[PDB]
């Protein structure tokens, strides 16, 4: 097992580099800044097109790792013999040089380093560099793909699918609360089936994927089956922490579910017309007594 | 609030790991549970949600007892302290914050007396839709905040037109909208008030701040009385020439009035000559199509080429009608003796100058 | 071994730093070309 | 206004009930939209009286009881008791 090959790949990706553009700090550009923001930007249609090509690879990527789920956590392929993983690599490549384009264009160099993107990809690419260099397939995390879907209003913005703004926060709000489910569980998935490290991964347990998406809805419904649950230490851990962050994050969400339900006219509509019922239309002062 | 329920989470974990591993006295000890403070934890906050899987559990009496002793209390508890997460949850401002700029987009600062007849009607015709495309957004300031009608009339123009909750006389809310880079500033006045002469003492007061923040922005502005907008000349950086603008109801509506009455439909005329209409097309013989051909005109200032110097303005304004298909009404013409003046349809003794 | 563990460890911002580096020169040399 | 030569050298006091607006009186002055009330040039040349000073007047009052009646001597023209 050598997940922490995997893993430490991109935790110094994302810590070491970090570091170094601190420390830079510490201590003709505009031209092609202002060449890759102008092609990157959302009013280019280049822009446009480019989004949904990334949306939709995104799209893509999550559906394989649904497929490879079913697959053990740590096996071995080969790049020549699979397709899949080249189709994968190809996605990931992809996403490569799409972080180029937004790196080379960023205006701050921390806070683009800060940001949901720029950590999935460093969480996903290195990953499968090392999976393609030692031959070795692990499962890792690329279920945070998902959260490419908080996006996904803004592609039917581009398509001209939403107009009105009502419409764009339900989708957006949607979006979101599919997405935090997916990825919490594809981080019960991954904690289950592994098993702890500490105890030589005798603590696995068998779960499918959809079975952890199950029991992720029976948990933040509260209900609580118990039918499925989590043994190991590190997944009831995760577990107590994801039942704190679903109630804050629906605690501070009350409010725009209040403003999407509205105030409902109440005298609103048209009268309804009945074949051999004449009406009568009453209108001025309109009071008790008369 | 959270050393609070950090401490009773993990002292009511405690009691429930003790009397859980101790066990019940009066059975000799023999209802021992063996179960780690964390699992203890861990069934506390699952019980605390209302989740209770049932994988750990109290199997002793005493244990039970505190378990429904804890519900109840976490209950009260919690619905004590909804209050004080309600006001730190707050009402949060809507209309906060500040504009963001937009590279390549102008945008324009609207103020003054922004109800839902002014704001309808200048969107009407500023965001036609057979207007040439311009990559421009409006900002609106204003600190009432918007009834209902006003919000969705915001809403159905969410995409190009922002509205912020402020004053123009605060420097600060003025620095929020960015008008240090705005285009253009256009102030609308309150037609029906008690005192015209209050409002326009506002209006002109809002004047002096946005120039006094920035005295190279451009101003139109409305006002009702017609002697309150000499106060505007009043102002070192109120420079006509450069665009500052004060456009008088009152002197205008009345002027219609009176030259529709020298000559009747001038007010409609006019009125349709610097208006964006929207054609529609008519093939019955009917006066609207008539009127309709007439309806798409407009106003243009353009200057005159060099090949129409040293001629008379009626040859001038005739070879434009028949060759050009153009009718030229007026000239602006200028002089080092008494500066610059539009002189509408001067008779043959005058000549077009160079420019 | 040590060498194979340096790879697995570099191979990552490696990439990455590639991949800048060609995004920057992609934009250099069409900036250029658009001069012309 | 102008007379035979304008009214910008005429020696003018107005009271104000706002601070931020003293900014206002003058016309060829550099200060920031953030400058403070005794700074500014109106301020500073005395050509506009903010009311506001009057509340620091009792804090300035309750330190020392004798500043209210060494001003009202010096202010009011000798008012006696
Ligand atoms: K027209």
């Amino acid at each position: 097992r050598m997940w922490w090959a995997f893993l430490a790949s991109s935790m110094v990706t994302f810590f070491g580099g970090l570091f170094i553009i601190l420390l830079w700090r510490t201590l003709w550009m505009t031209s092609v800044k202002d060449w890759a923001g102008v092609m990157i930007s959302a009013q280019t249609l280049t822009g446009r097109v480019l989004v949904v090509l990334v949306f939709a690879l995104s799209i893509g990527a999550l559906v394989i790792y649904f497929i490879d789920s079913s697959n053990p956590i740590e096996s071995c392929q080969n790049f020549y013999k699979d397709f899949t993983l080249q189709i994968d690599m190809a996605f990931n490549v992809f996403f490569l040089l799409y972080f180029g384009l937004r790196f080379i264009a960023a205006n701050d160099k921390l806070w683009f380093w800060l940001e949901v993107n720029s950590v999935v990809d460093f969480f996903t690419v290195p990953p499968v560099f090392v999976s393609v260099y030692l031959n070795r397939s692990w499962l890792g995390l690329r279920f945070l793909r998902a959260l490419r879907l908080i996006q996904f209003s803004e592609i039917l913005q581009f398509l001209n699918i939403l107009k009105t703004s009502n419409s764009i926060k339900l989708v957006n709000l949607l979006s979101i609360f599919i997405s935090t489910w997916l990825t919490a569980a594809g981080f019960i998935h991954l904690v289950e089936n592994s098993g702890d490290p500490w105890e030589n991964f005798q603590n696995n347990q068998a779960l499918t994927y959809w079975e952890c998406v199950y029991l992720l809805m029976v948990t933040m419904s509260t209900v609580g089956y118990g039918d499925v649950y989590a043994k190991t230490t590190l997944g009831r851990l995760f577990m107590v922490f994801f039942i704190l962050g679903g109630l804050a994050m629906f605690a501070s969400y009350v409010p725009e579910i209040i403003e999407l339900i509205g105030n409902r006219k109440k005298y609103g509509g048209s009268y309804s017309a009945v074949s051999g019922r004449k009406h009568i239309v009453v209108c001025g002062h309109i009071t008790l007594e008369s | 609030l959270l050393s609070i329920f950090i401490s009773t989470w993990l002292t009511a974990a405690g009691f429930i790991h003790l009397v859980e591993n101790s066990g019940d006295p009066w059975e000799n000890f023999q209802n021992n549970q063996a179960l780690t403070y964390w699992e203890c934890v861990y069934l506390l906050m699952v019980t605390m949600s209302t989740v209770g899987y049932g994988d750990v559990y109290a199997k002793t009496t005493l244990g039970r007892l505190f378990m429904v002793f804890f519900i109840l209390g976490g209950l009260a508890m919690f619905a004590s302290y909804v209050p004080e997460i309600i006001e730190l949850i707050g009402n949060r401002k809507k209309y906060g914050g500040s504009y963001s700029a937009v590279s390549g987009r102008k945008h324009i600062v609207v103020c003054g007396h922004i109800t839902l007849e002014s704001v309808s009607n200048f969107l009407k015709d500023f965001l036609h839709k057979d207007r040439d495309d311009v990559n421009v957004e409006i900002v609106f300031l204003h600190n009432i905040s918007p009834n209902l009608e006003l919000e969705a009339l915001f809403k159905r123009h969410f995409t190009q037109v922002e509205f912020y909750q402020g004053s123009v006389l605060n420097p600060h809310d003025l620095a929020r909208v960015k008008i240090e880079s705005a285009d253009a500033c256009l102030i609308l006045a309150n037609k029906y008030c008690a005192d015209p002469d209050a409002e326009d003492a506002s209006n002109i007061m809002r004047v002096i701040s946005i120039k006094n923040y920035h005295p190279k922005i451009r101003i139109i502005t409305q006002m009702l009385q017609y002697h309150n907008k000499a106060h505007l000349l009043n102002i070192p950086s109120w420079n006509w020439k450069e665009g500052d603008d004060a456009i008088c109801l009152a002197e205008l509506k009345l002027g219609f009035i009176a030259q529709s009455c020298l000559a009747q439909g001038l007010s409609t005329m006019l009125a349709n000559l610097f208006s964006m209409r929207s054609f529609i097309k008519i093939e019955e013989d009917t006066w609207q199509k008539y009127y309709l051909e007439g309806v798409s005109n407009e106003m243009y200032t353009e200057y005159l080429s060099s090949a129409f110097v040293g001629l008379s303005f009626p040859t001038v304004c005739e070879l434009c009608f028949v060759k050009l298909k153009l009718l030229m009404i007026a000239i602006e013409y200028k002089s080092a003796n008494r500066e610059s003046r539009i002189l509408i349809n001067p008779g043959n003794h005058l000549k077009i100058q160079e420019g | 071994a040590l060498r194979d563990l340096a790879v697995v460890y570099t191979l990552g911002p490696a990439s990455f730093l590639v991949s800048l580096a060609s995004c920057l020169a992609l934009g250099s040399g069409l900036t250029a070309c658009r001069a012309r | 206004m102008q007379f035979d030569t304008t009214g910008v050298n005429i020696p003018i006091i107005t009271e104000l009930v706002n601070d931020t607006n003293v900014q206002f009186l003058d016309q060829d002055d550099d200060d920031d939209p953030d400058t403070e009330l005794y700074l500014t040039q109106p301020f500073a040349c005395g050509t506009a009286f903010a009311v506001s000073v009057l509340d620091s007047l009792m804090s300035a009052t309750y330190f020392n009881d004798n500043i209210l009646t060494l001003i009202r001597t010096l202010v009011t023209g000798g008012a006696t008791p």
